Parts: structure tokens; sequence; C-alpha cells
């Protein structure tokens, strides 16, 4: 008794001992869930926040859900590789439970990010098949929302975070990988600089005209209206006044894994068409 | 990422 193990090195440039084929894996950090399920890897833990996606819930029925710190229920399901972020405060503890590997979630782009998942779990080649099969259909789809919108037409995306307004590069999440590199829609030029840097950031709410485009995606969907869609700014910004407002469900569009990726193109296409009438 | 989860 012994799985053979691979090494393997990891972001902060350690190098850890893993599983070549791991058979029972606890995901802690919910980014990379609907990857590595989409590759067939047996999941016997995985983080309680996929259960606010209309897409990722039905996927993880059966499966133990954790919330952050319970390195207890992790343990219970004898688990061969941990999946955490840079960020977790348990990792010791994880470490201490099976081979740990952290993810800096910010060091990948969001098709690297699938390509990684296969490399742990040793299946690069159906990672390859499905990102050809995801760039073609998406540059299509992008080529065809650009005949309706405008080619020069901007996109800005906009997120109540902790009760205030967010906005987001184009791999944060919130539809911004779709919109962004799988369209190739232009990001408003304001939002773009801000969230140069870090990927994200807070918007000043009396400044959201500087950062409003031809078009604005809101993930306000299924929501009461927020505090920056109920102000006179925002009734009077030209995307609004345009009737160029779409809005989707932030508890889906908060992942970038290949299954959400499937779903927010399909309803942003449908959206961006629909707005654009 | 600092200043948030991720
Ligand atoms: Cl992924
Ligand atoms: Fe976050």
């Amino acid at each position: 008794m012994k799985a053979e193990t691979k090494s393997y090195k990891m972001d902060d440039g350690k190098t850890v001992d893993i599983p070549k084929d791991p058979k029972r894996i606890a995901v802690v950090a919910p980014t990379y869930a609907g990857g590595l399920k989409k590759l067939g890897a047996n999941i016997v833990a995985v983080n309680q926040q996929v259960d606010q996606s209309k897409v990722l819930k039905d996927k993880f029925k059966g499966v133990t859900k954790i919330g952050d710190g319970d390195v207890e229920k992790v343990a219970k399901e004898k688990p061969d590789l941990i999946i955490v972020y840079s960020t977790d405060k348990d990792i010791k503890k994880y470490q201490k439970v099976a081979p740990t590997v952290v993810v800096d979630y910010n060091k990948h782009k969001y098709l690297e990010q699938q390509e990684m998942l296969g490399k742990i779990v040793g299946k690069e080649d159906k990672v390859k098949a499905w990102k050809k099969d995801w760039e073609e259909t998406t540059a299509k789809d992008g080529k065809e929302i650009k005949k309706a919108i405008g080619q020069d037409a901007t996109v800005s995306l906009f997120d109540e975070f902790d009760k205030k307004l967010y906005t987001y590069g184009d791999n944060w999440g919130r539809g911004g990988e779709v919109l962004y590199q799988a369209f190739g829609l232009k990001m408003q030029p304001e939002q773009q600089k801000l969230t140069a840097k870090a990927g994200w950031a807070e918007v000043k709410q009396e400044e959201i005209e500087k950062y409003a485009g031809d078009y604005i995606v809101s993930t306000s969907e299924g929501k009461p209206t927020p505090g920056y869609e109920s102000t006179n700014m925002w009734k009077n910004l030209k995307a609004t006044k345009e009737g160029h407002i779409v809005k989707v469900d932030a508890g889906t569009y908060w992942y970038n894994d290949p299954y959400t990726l499937d779903f927010m193109r399909k309803d942003l296409k449908e959206k961006l068409i629909k707005a654009a009438k | 990422g600092g200043g948030a989860a991720a």
C-alpha cells in the first residue's frame, strides 16, 4: 500500500508530492470545483459555496459540503489531495491531513487555470480538447455579438460586494472572462485602468458615470434594486436611458469553470443581443 | 487576493 506520487511545483515555487492519480479530492477553494468535476475527478468534499450556483449545485449533490476552516470535516472524508487558496488561514492544518495544493488565484487566467487542474489530475489531453472547442465556439459567438452591439461598443461590469459598488477586470469572475476574453468585447476604459493591477476594484458610487460604458452588465438579477442602481445618477446613465442594461445571477456568475462558462456564454449572448435591439 | 477572499 502506497499510491504512486508525482512531484508538483506549486505557485510559490515549492515542490510537493501529490498522487499521480488522486482518488479522493477535498476542494476547499470553490474556484476549482467545476473544473475538477469536468475532468471526472472524484471529489469527496466541496466548499458549500457551490450551492449558490444555478449550474454547480446539481453537480455536487451527495457531496459533503464544508465551510471555511472545517478541517475536521475535511479530515473525516479521508482525502488524498486537498485544494485551497493561497489566502487560506488553515493551510498548515490541511497539510497535516493530506498533500495540499495551494493555488494563488491571481496567478492563472481562466484557461490556464483549467490547464493547471489538468496537470494536477493527469488529464491535460482532455483540457486541450475542451479548450479548442471553447475558443472556436466563443469566437463565433463574439463575432455575432459585435455585429449586434457594434464593434466599438464598451461594456461595463458592476457588482455589489460587501455593500459597496465593485467593478472587475477580465478574470475575477462575474462574467468577465466571457465578456472580455472569450467574446473579446471592449472593456470600458476607466474600468480597465482602475482594475489593471489588482484585477478588481471598489468604485466610488458617485463616480459611476466615469466607469459606465455603452452597455452595462450588473450582477443584480433576482435581487432587490441595489443602492448603485437606485440613484438619479444611475437613471441618467446613457446605457440606462438606452435600455442597454444586462442583469445576471451573481451566485452563478461568480465562477469561471467550464460548466459555468458554457452557461454564461449562452446567457450573456442572449441578453446582449436582446439589449441591442 | 489581499483585501478580499482570493
Ligand atoms: Cl477552471
Ligand atoms: Fe472574491
